[PDB]
């Protein structure tokens, strides 16, 4: 019911910061939490940050500690993933996702009992 | 017998983690003590919440609506879930809201945790008369650099 739609992915060279972004086609309640997987050719699907919808709470995927920085507007309805000093390894389909599981049981969650996903958006980092 | 735990904000506000402001790793910590090898009886947001099965306890579901996950029991009343306890000394209902307005009328002792946060929210913990309560245990915590709020475990028995 709730659609996700990405939006920001693109090409940038190493060191440099890319933003996306997540918007909701309905409003989230305050039981959701929202958040980024990412998945690179040939490798399973990765945790990378979340969000709780009402306490606004974070947790990060350990690759990415740091660097990232998941925020959300409530007003709004979308969600931000600020990704900064970015690594080639960063390179990957990043995928927004939504779901009443608890933001803090995303990193170690299977992500296919998350039920709410987008179609992905392409995030490449060079080194040339 | 059978006991409550929660976790309450000011003015009995109470909720799924999601939707709650505060990071209390020592009443999580608080909570797996005191419920660990005991069946634990949950509504049905509070298992979505988890994800999971809480390990090391019987996990039960209290909902109208048939199961979806055979990792768990489902039971469809109070006195159904009570009979998928067994022969235990102690039965701990977790949440939220409505499954603890639902149990305590039958329960015999409380453990709640009293979070120093003012928190915007529509569910509460029911509303116990405290004078029929007995408080036999209080211990007080502030924040730390793992706790975002200072926080007072309580165990009440019934009078
Ligand atoms: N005192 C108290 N605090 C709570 O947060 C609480 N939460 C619920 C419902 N929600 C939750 C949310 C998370 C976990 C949880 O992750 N439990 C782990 C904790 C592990 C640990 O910190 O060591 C567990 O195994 O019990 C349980 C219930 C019910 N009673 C409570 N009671």
């Amino acid at each position: 019911q709730v659609q996700l739609q990405e939006s920001g992915g693109g090409l940038v060279q190493a060191g440099a910061s890319l933003r996306l972004s997540c918007a909701a086609s309905e409003r989230l309640t305050v039981d959701y939490a929202i958040g980024w997987f990412r998945q690179a050719p040939g490798k399973e699907r990765e945790f990378v940050a979340a969000i709780s919808w009402g306490g606004g709470l974070t947790v990060y995927g350990e690759s990415v500690e740091g660097r990232f920085t998941i925020s959300r507007d409530i007003a709004k309805n979308t969600m931000n993933l600020q990704m900064n000093v970015l690594r080639p390894e960063d390179t990957a389909n990043y995928y927004c996702a939504a779901s009443r599981i608890s933001y803090a049981v995303w990193n170690t969650i299977p992500y296919n009992k998350l039920t709410l996903w987008g179609r992905g958006t392409q995030v490449t980092v060079s080194s040339h | 017998m059978i006991s409550l735990i929660a976790a309450l904000a000011v003015d009995r506000v109470i909720g799924m983690e999601n939707a709650m402001p505060w990071n209390l790793p020592a009443d999580l910590a608080w909570f797996k003590r005191n419920t660990l090898n005991k069946p634990v009886i949950m509504g049905r947001h509070t298992w979505e919440s988890i994800g999971r099965p809480l390990p090391g306890r019987k996990n039960i579901i209290l909902s109208s609506q048939p199961g979806t996950d055979d990792r768990v029991t489902w039971v469809k009343s109070v006195d159904e879930a009570i009979a998928a306890c067994g022969d235990v000394p102690e039965i701990m209902v977790i949440g939220g809201g409505r499954v603890y307005e639902q149990f305590l009328p039958k329960a015999q002792k409380l453990y709640l945790t009293h979070i120093d946060a003012e928190v915007e929210g529509d569910t509460h913990f029911p509303d116990y008369e405290p004078d029929d309560w007995e408080s036999v245990f209080s211990e007080f915590h502030d924040a730390d650099a793992q706790n975002s709020h200072s926080y007072c475990f309580e165990i009440l028995e019934r009078r």
